[PDB]
């Protein structure tokens, strides 16, 4: 009965934390993508022109 | 823009260009153009570094057009071209005017009348001597040099700066 809540708590603490941090990290991946992308597409299209 | 020199005057969406616009290309060519998806998507005219006009219609970012006109405004054909040839050996101004309005010796490609200065030739851009294999530009500086094939073409075809007989 003790170990049950020990495991449940440890699991849910881990899983929630993982979700939260990955969620935050995503936005940064978005903004880095945006900045890479707009140049990459512009200058490649430009060359072929 | 900067990294090749391209230039544009028009509207931007998502940061990439979508426009009806005048435009400049790091040829220092000028253009007037419409855009989509950050690409040309237009019927547009390209104004040369030498001013003359090429035209470009754009399909999905590729070109499909034929028109040209010179910087003087001579209308041109890239094929069959009927100009100063078997139907009449008259230049653009001589066909438009007929006899040039006062008959100045520019009943010829360039005048008022002179000998070609250095020697050399006329081939319109440049002076070239078959005795020197050098072409020169009308500021009497220089132009691309030429061995036997082009030399022989100049020798037969065009007008030397021989002495005026």
């Amino acid at each position: 009965k003790a170990e049950k809540q020990v495991t449940l708590a440890l699991q849910r603490q881990r899983n929630l934390h993982e979700d939260k941090l990955s969620v935050i990290e995503n936005h940064l991946g978005d903004l880095e993508g945006r900045v890479l992308a707009d140049m990459f597409d512009f200058l490649s299209k430009e060359l072929v022109r | 823009m900067q990294y090749t020199g391209s230039q544009y005057f028009g509207e931007y969406i998502n940061g990439r260009m979508e426009g009806s616009a005048e435009y400049i290309l790091p040829t220092d060519t000028r253009y007037i153009g419409e855009m989509k998806d950050g690409m040309f998507h237009g019927e547009g005219t390209l104004f040369f570094p030498s001013g003359s006009r090429f035209d470009a219609i754009w399909k999905k970012g590729l070109v499909v057009k034929g028109k040209y006109t010179f910087n003087d405004g001579l209308q041109y054909e890239d094929k069959h071209w009927h100009y100063c040839d078997s139907y009449d050996r008259r230049f653009y101004t001589e066909i438009c005017y007929g006899l040039k309005p006062s008959g100045i010796s520019q009943l010829t490609n360039m005048d008022p009348p002179r000998r070609i200065p250095l020697g050399y030739y006329d081939c319109g851009d440049g002076f070239y001597n078959p005795t020197t294999r050098v072409i020169k530009d009308y500021r009497n500086r220089f132009l691309r040099n030429a061995d036997d094939d082009e030399h022989e073409w100049i020798v037969r075809t065009c007008r030397k700066g021989w002495l005026p007989m």
